[PDB]
């Protein structure tokens, strides 16, 4: 029994750990060693102390450099659709009635072609702000 | 629909809107979670606080946990806490007020314990009274601007805390 | 694809991209900082 | 491992699914006797394909705009992350940046762009400290009852001679009047030590 | 012939509700982004801006 609902099938243990797949309210589920599903508290991590009075420091003496990647993504798929093709499959019979409807089609298309301008917008944005073109020795 | 029959036999001649409409809200609803996440989080352990409080004179008894009461929350937060308050269902937050609670706690015995050294690496001790000799000497202000009349700034910063406590009460 | 869907290319290509940050790359190694300055 | 690259492919995914969907969508009747409007056409007259059809517009209309409406609101997110990558190149390549954890997590020396489908990749280069010594501390000395401070660095002693270092890298130097500066007089700071200068 | 009238009038008014969330999460989320910024600048440093 949890705050959350009524879980079937997992074992509960008062040991506890990272969460490797959320439930809700601190409740978390693993698959763990033989083999079950265990279900346990979340642990926030290790627990540590600082011995902190006065006249006492600590001055490090090595380091180390490190790496570390970073990933975005710029850009979307510019996707375009015809309004009349889909709605009437080239049918005149359909496109007498559709001509009702006034200019809604139009303002469609409208709103994917800026999306057509704005995305090459944010690809240039981003490169090319170097005004001339290095090249290695 | 309503749990109606002759409405469901119906209703599926629109195809898959519920289902769009399901994948929107559960696309929301899980987004909070690592808005959460994100905001806090920012610590790797768990620090603590040691039993004395040898801070040079400047009190911080207003915004440390108190201990007796159940729930960590201090004096401050207790006060922010009591000043606010078909198919429709609520789902409950995956972090509980005891995990903020520990984690703000611990941000702040980092930051007063180890300055900001606690954020690229591992902490290190400082006495606070040459933390503050830094965080002057950030501005153009020699340190010893403080060493001398370190006393009176002590006491309005004691000062400068309690009026917030009746900002917050009145 | 026959139901009158359809997509467009970018206006900048892959290679164009490449030369664009090789030049970035050589820059930051050859002139440091001051390339971006003046 | 690809998983690596995770973010960059649920924008793909994302767009593939809504377009399966308003594609998929199609066939559905929306009431009408067929999905197939040549189906209509060939057994109907047209005072009753024109009672018919009208539905089936309706329901492409508001497909259509739903489509339209999910892509506007989305590509405020792809804009919102170019402007972000815009900054961080122009900011963090271009030059070193002091704003804490705005690239890696450490002091911040260079980084590298590479390209990606539909993205970038950042390498950022930090320097973190690893071993760190006990050490005691004054915050000033006395001597002739005079108080002298530190220029620049810290005053520490392993607990026989006093030396001053700087701040992040231990390096002992005998402490020498050009390192120091005097203020006031031995009586007005706590903490305060007996020493000698050179 | 009644019951597609109710049908699409409820289903709009859901579409409008689900509409106006999404703006109001999207809203949120540069709030968001902007306490995690201040977090993670301002307290674990000293910042001249
Ligand atoms: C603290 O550091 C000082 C500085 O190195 C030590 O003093 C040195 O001790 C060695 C002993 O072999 C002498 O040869 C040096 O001439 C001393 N240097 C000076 C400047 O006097 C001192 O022994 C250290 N104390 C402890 C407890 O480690
Ligand atoms: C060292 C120090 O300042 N301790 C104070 C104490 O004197 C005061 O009674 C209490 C409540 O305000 O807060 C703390
Ligand atoms: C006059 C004064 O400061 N009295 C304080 C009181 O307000 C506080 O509740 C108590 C415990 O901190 O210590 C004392
Ligand atoms: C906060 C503070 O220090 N206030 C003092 C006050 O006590 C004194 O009456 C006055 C005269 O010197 O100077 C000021
Ligand atoms: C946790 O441990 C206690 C004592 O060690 C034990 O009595 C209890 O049964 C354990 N929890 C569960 C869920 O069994
Ligand atoms: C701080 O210094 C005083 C004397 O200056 C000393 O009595 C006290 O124990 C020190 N505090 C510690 C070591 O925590
Ligand atoms: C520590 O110093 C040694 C040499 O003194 C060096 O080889 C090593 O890379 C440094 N860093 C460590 C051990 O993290
Ligand atoms: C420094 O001294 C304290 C107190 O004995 C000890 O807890 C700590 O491990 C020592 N080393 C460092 C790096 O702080
Ligand atoms: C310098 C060493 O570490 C710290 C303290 O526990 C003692 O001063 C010990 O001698």
């Amino acid at each position: 029994q949890t705050r959350a609902g009524c879980l079937i099938g997992a074992e509960h243990v008062n040991n506890s750990y990272e969460c490797d797949i959320p439930i809700g309210a601190g409740i978390c589920a693993s698959y763990q060693t033989s083999q079950s599903i265990i279900a346990y508290t979340m642990s926030l991590g290790a627990e540590n102390s600082v011995a902190y009075s006065n006249n006492s420091i600590a001055i490090p003496t090595n380091f180390t450099i490190s790496v570390t990647t970073e990933i975005l993504p710029v850009s979307m798929t510019k996707t375009s659709v015809d309004c009349t093709m889909y709605i009437c499959g080239d049918s005149t019979e359909c496109s007498n009635l559709l001509l009702q409807y006034g200019s809604f089609c139009t303002q469609l298309n409208r709103a994917l072609t800026g999306i057509a301008v704005e995305q090459d917008k944010n690809t240039q944005e981003v490169f090319a702000q170097v005004k001339q073109i290095y090249k290695t020795p | 629909c309503g749990d109606s029959t002759e409405c469901s036999n119906l209703l599926l001649q629109y195809g898959s809107f519920c289902t769009q409409l399901n994948r929107a809200l559960t696309g929301i609803a899980v987004e909070q979670d690592k808005n959460t996440q994100e905001v806090f989080a920012q610590v790797k352990q768990i620090y603590k606080t040691p039993p004395i409080k040898d801070f040079g004179g400047f009190n911080f008894s207003q915004i440390l946990p108190d201990p007796s009461k159940p729930s960590k929350r201090s004096f401050i937060e207790d006060l922010l806490f009591n000043k606010v308050t078909n198919g429709l269902t609520v789902l409950p937050p995956l972090l509980t007020d005891e995990m903020i609670a520990q984690y703000t706690s611990a941000l702040l015995a980092g930051t007063i314990t180890s300055g900001w050294t606690f954020g690229a690496g591992a902490a290190l001790q400082i006495p606070f009274a040459m933390q503050m000799a830094y965080r002057f000497n950030g501005i153009g202000v020699t340190q010893n601007v403080l060493y001398e009349n370190q006393k009176l700034i002590a006491n309005q910063f004691n000062s400068a805390i309690g009026k917030i406590q009746d900002s917050l009460s009145s | 694809k026959f139901n009158g869907l359809t997509v467009l290319p970018p206006l900048l290509t892959d290679e164009m991209i490449a030369q664009y940050t090789s030049a970035l790359l050589a820059g930051t190694i050859t002139s440091g900082w001051t390339f971006g300055a003046g | 491992t690809a998983s690596a690259l995770g973010k960059l492919q649920d924008v793909v995914n994302q767009n593939a699914q809504a377009l399966n969907t308003l594609v998929k969508q199609l066939s559905s009747n929306f009431g009408a006797i067929s999905s197939v409007l040549n189906d209509i056409l060939s057994r109907l007259d047209p005072p009753e394909a024109e009672v018919q059809i009208d539905r089936l517009i309706t329901g492409r209309l508001q497909s259509l705009q739903t489509y339209v409406t999910q892509q506007l609101i989305r590509a405020a997110e792809i804009r919102a992350s170019a402007n972000l990558a815009a900054t961080k190149m122009s900011e963090c390549v271009l030059g070193q940046s002091k704003r804490v954890d705005f690239c890696g997590k450490g002091y911040h020396l260079m980084s590298f762009p590479q390209s990606a489908p539909h993205g970038v990749v950042f390498l950022h280069v930090t320097y973190v400290p690893a071993q760190e010594k006990n050490f005691t501390t004054a915050p000033a000395i006395c001597h002739d009852g005079k108080a002298h401070f530190p220029r620049e660095g810290v005053f520490v002693s392993n607990g026989t001679h006093w030396f001053v270092t700087q701040r992040n890298f231990y390096e002992p130097q005998i402490i020498t009047t050009d390192n120091t500066f005097v203020s006031g007089n031995c009586d007005v700071v706590i903490g305060i030590v007996n020493n000698t200068v050179y």
